């Protein structure tokens, strides 16, 4: 697991 | 609910964006502040098994956990 990834934005 | 048909329908372009518009409510209800960054974690991993963690709560929420844990981790690793 990647503690550096792209924050998700939710539609 | 999402399928390995719905998917497969998708452009392949677009497959991560349907699996986190799914995944997101459900990890928002577990983490409110955290939720875009945890979503953000798990769609690293691949989508058979994202598929399976969106129809089984068990599987989510354990993943969750993992995530939760190195975003803590990392803090501390950070700071």
């Amino acid at each position: 697991l990647n503690p550096n990834a792209k924050v998700w934005q939710e539609i | 609910p999402l399928t390995a048909s719905m998917l497969a329908s998708a452009p392949p372009q677009e497959q991560k964006q349907m699996l986190g518009e799914r995944l997101f409510p459900l990890i928002q209800a577990m983490h409110p502040t955290l939720a875009g960054k945890i979503t953000g974690m798990l769609l690293e991993i691949d989508n058979s098994e994202l598929l399976h963690m969106l129809e089984s709560p068990e599987s989510l929420r354990s993943k969750v956990d993992e995530a939760v844990a190195v975003l803590q981790a990392h803090q501390a690793k950070e700071a």
